[PDB]
């Protein structure tokens, strides 16, 4: 699923999208409602486009 | 053939099973593994060889 | 003193722990992660040939250089089920071999 | 050991047994973590856990 | 360092090693039974460091390893959102992806004691982001693919 | 010849997901220098049959649009992925444990015998926003197929089929130098 | 709509009667040319006759 | 009719640039003695 | 959220 | 054959890297050797010159002895894709056909050749690779064949 | 917050995982570790660090 | 023109230093 069904810099999150807007509402509202203790925002990766 | 033959599916060849729990003694070495088969895909045993 | 020998002054100067840097950028710049080029379709679509060449100040001993090429080093990792694990590596410039 | 190819850190499932680290001896995880520290927090400070 | 693990020829270490594998590091490991078994460097001249560049082997140190043992620390946290957080990061879409803060191809060329050097084949050059160069003595670095460096 | 041409085949840039120019199709052509006027035009033929399939094939599954390549595409247009429902089965109650706990009870292991009701979580793991972006290998091969150039470079500048040429920019047409 | 198929030409010149050939160049006009895509979907446009 | 042709890069005699005839391009310079 | 430190 | 035979030349010492872009249709696979250069003559000529070589020729008689020196392929396509791919091989990226150390078990028969490259040349040649290594029939081991030269 | 926070179920912070097996070479020492996370718990190997 | 250039994708304007 790397080349076939998505460009390798958008799969790597290298170039594609923000994690606030790839990952599930869900994730982002637990993220969110977590941050103080549990920081889940350290595991995803934003893509930084120059 | 060009379709229904290769999975396509990020599947791996060769897999290495390491044993779950071994255990010797002076006259024997005994080894359990589990060795899944996984969901879609189907094993010969007469591929398994111990190593 | 009142008598000098003469000047011929000389400078130098030393930095120990960084190490040079030559952004791969249009501006020499960084406005972002993914450099003004690269993302150049020139550098993209196409295949280059590279050379560089370093001048030195001579040390008697034998010593090496040491470029870092400096590029995107991501992994991916997706567990589906209990206890699976995928990770997927990408570097970009320089893929395994 | 962490960019010899010699050795691995073989971290996997325990079914599926594929692994889930990979170095390719052209990383340098140890100046990569060395920098990494050096960036994120300020260093004058000695701490015991790691050096 | 050295005032850590104290003074004299002979001392007993207690120590705790991190984990700094870029895609190892952070990854926040779900439910499950993962081996983690890893591989300990047991060099003299790569464990130890000192003031002088003595060769550690010819003047004799040895490390003896007897126990190794990893302590993992486990957020206690109720069983509902904890499988709700699971739930969700089982997904496609909430895959953790990890970047290597050194990403870079090190690539460390031999400079004979004079002069200048040389450079690189084809290749894309795609996300390219710059280089960084300097200088290594050959003595102080070691080999990386081997187990051990005799040299 | 400008009747029966060869087809431009593109070229994939699989990190960006976009095409990466195109060339002649000099890999796939036969050698007719040994052949009579029969068998050349037997692959005069050929070769013109294989041009109305490439641009049918075109034709049919090409989506339409004002643009040859697009660097990035519509949302609605790439082929999102599909993914099932996730059941979440709740193990336990928490207020209920809690009472007994402060009851003075120890609860170990871990369905409970003590919460009589059950709760049963599903949703869609979407993302937030549908992916906009760049082309995948399989919804590119469906789609820049080898566009055979009947008349080359006839018309104006204007109308040259630019996209061809790999280091060109898409938007502000120009020319991407070093 | 595929582009209609174009005639192939086959000139005479000399005791040569049938020598393959491709069509003439003409500068484009817009009173004679038009740009017409060889396909519907996707825009490649060429010069024809009217 | 400067877009429908090169004509800005030739050089100009005026307002006229400086084209050459249509039968200008090819070359055919042979023989054995 | 999300991070994108690295060198460089 | 039915090959494309392409010869590139080896510096005394590491690696090298081939190929540009292009359209790959009705592709059978690769079949790489080693040569040495004293004992190949030129490519395409009708004398060489630099030959000053009377032994066997490796290029055009079918007698290769340096296969043994290979260690390790890698294929790539659009200098990112693997062509493998998809997580197929014990080595992930890579075909590792000989590994010194391998501390790691993944050595198969009793000799350097890793498991992975075992499975690869025998299904090559004679389809004997996913329901136990068995001896090929002998119609089918011939002498340009694996097991009838493998030795360890 | 006072609720769906914590578990309040009896299970442990820190865990001790012994080597399943281990080998000791005069050049390098490999030791071979199984970790089960729980069946809800999560963690990050920001832990586990070996002592 | 084209709304400005972009920015590095993912008071401002005024100084009022004073005071001595």
């Amino acid at each position: 699923a790397t080349p076939s069904m998505l460009p390798q810099w958008s799969y790597m999150h290298i170039a594609g999208q923000d994690a606030s807007e790839y990952l599930s509402p869900g994730l982002v509202q637990f993220a969110q409602a977590t941050e103080s203790y549990f920081n889940i925002g350290n595991k995803f990766r934003n893509p930084t486009v120059a | 053939p060009t379709h229904d033959v290769t999975t396509e599916r990020s599947q791996r060849l060769q897999l290495r099973f390491v044993p779950v729990d071994r255990e010797d003694t002076q006259y024997s070495y005994k080894t359990r593994f589990q060795l899944a088969v996984g969901d879609n895909r189907v094993l010969d045993m007469a591929s398994t060889y111990f190593d | 003193d009142p008598r000098h020998a003469l000047r011929d002054p000389e400078r130098k100067f030393l930095c120990d722990r960084t190490l040079w840097r030559i952004p791969f950028s249009s501006n020499f710049m960084s406005m972002g992660s993914l450099t003004d080029l690269g993302q150049n379709l020139l550098y993209a679509n196409a295949a280059h040939a590279l050379d560089m060449t370093f001048e030195m100040d001579p040390i008697n001993e034998p010593t090496l250089l040491y470029v870092l090429f400096e590029v995107f080093d991501v992994a991916r990792v997706h567990q589906p089920h209990r206890g699976v694990i995928e990770v997927v590596y990408l570097r970009t410039p320089f893929s395994a071999g | 050991y962490y960019n010899s190819g010699g050795n691995l850190g073989v971290l996997a499932g325990q079914s599926s047994q594929l692994n889930a680290v990979v170095d390719l001896q052209d990383r340098n995880t140890e100046l990569s973590y060395q920098m990494l520290l050096a960036n994120t927090t300020d260093r004058s400070r000695y701490f015991s856990m790691w050096n | 360092r050295s005032q850590l693990l104290g003074n004299g020829r002979f001392c007993d270490f207690h120590i705790q090693v991190p984990q700094k594998f870029f895609a190892i590091r952070n990854l926040l490991l779900l439910p499950g039974t993962y081996t983690y078994e890893w591989s300990f460097r047991k060099d003299v001249n790569m464990i130890l460091q000192s003031t002088l560049g003595n060769d550690l082997r010819v003047d004799g140190a040895t490390v003896n390893i007897t126990s190794v043992n990893l302590y993992a620390s486990f957020f206690p946290m109720s069983h509902n959102t904890a499988s709700t957080l699971e739930a969700m990061l089982r997904n496609d879409t909430n895959d953790q992806s990890f970047n290597d803060y050194l990403s870079a191809a090190n690539m460390l060329y031999p400079i004979p004691p004079n002069a200048t050097q040389l450079p690189i084949p084809s290749r894309n050059w795609a996300a390219f982001r710059g280089w960084s160069l300097t200088r290594l003595k050959q003595r102080e670095t070691p080999a990386l693919g081997s187990p051990f460096d005799p040299y | 010849s400008k009747e029966i041409p060869t087809p431009y085949v593109w070229t994939f840039q699989p990190q960006m997901g976009a095409a990466a120019g195109a060339s002649q199709d000099y890999s796939t052509r036969m050698n007719w220098f040994s052949a009579g006027p029969d068998m050349i035009h037997d692959v005069n033929n050929i070769r013109d049959a294989q041009n109305r399939i490439l641009m049918t094939q075109s034709a049919i599954t090409a989506t339409p649009r004002n643009l040859i390549d697009p660097r990035q595409w519509a949302a609605h247009l790439i082929k999102q992925p599909v993914v099932g429902t996730t059941h979440v089965e709740m193990p336990r109650n928490e207020v209920l444990e809690q009472h007994l706990t402060s009851h003075g009870a120890q609860i170990a292991g871990g369905r409970s015998s003590f919460n009589p009701l059950q709760t049963d979580f599903a949703f869609h793991a979407l993302p937030s926003r549908p992916r906009h972006g760049g082309i995948g290998s399989r919804q590119f091969v469906e789609e820049f197929v080898p566009a055979v150039y009947l008349n080359p470079y006839s018309g104006p500048p204007d109308s040259y089929p630019d996209q061809f040429i790999r280091h060109y920019n898409v938007y502000s047409n120009s020319v991407s130098g070093y | 709509e595929v582009m209609a198929p174009q005639p192939t030409l086959v000139a005479e010149q000399g005791a040569m009667k049938a020598v393959p050939v491709i069509k003439p160049a003409q500068p484009f006009t817009p009173a004679v040319h038009e740009t017409q895509r060889i396909v519907t979907n996707l825009p490649i446009t060429t010069a024809v006759t009217r | 009719m400067d877009e429908y042709n090169y004509a800005a890069l030739a050089p100009r005699q005026g307002s006229r640039p400086m084209l050459s005839q249509w039968s200008g391009i090819g070359t055919h310079e042979m023989h054995g003695g | 959220l999300g991070c994108n430190k690295m060198y460089g | 054959l039915s090959a494309a035979n392409m010869l590139y030349p080896i510096p005394p010492n590491a690696t090298q890297l081939p190929i540009p872009s292009r359209n790959w249709a009705a592709f059978r696979g690769w079949s790489l050797t080693r040569l040495k250069q004293r004992e190949t003559p030129a490519l395409g000529s009708p004398f060489d010159p630099y030959f000053t070589y009377s032994g066997t020729i490796p290029y055009l008689d079918g007698t290769f002895y340096l296969s043994h020196t290979f260690r390790k392929v890698a294929i790539q396509f659009d200098s990112s894709v693997t062509w493998p791919g998809n997580d197929r091989l014990l080595t992930p990226n890579e075909f590792e056909i000989k590994i010194s150390v391998d501390g790691e078990g993944y050595n198969v028969a009793q000799s350097n050749m890793t498991k992975d490259w075992f499975l690869v040349q025998m299904l090559a040649n004679y389809n004997i690779g996913y329901q136990g290594y068995h001896l090929p029939p002998d119609y089918k081991d011939r002498t340009f064949s694996f097991l009838h030269n493998f030795i360890p």
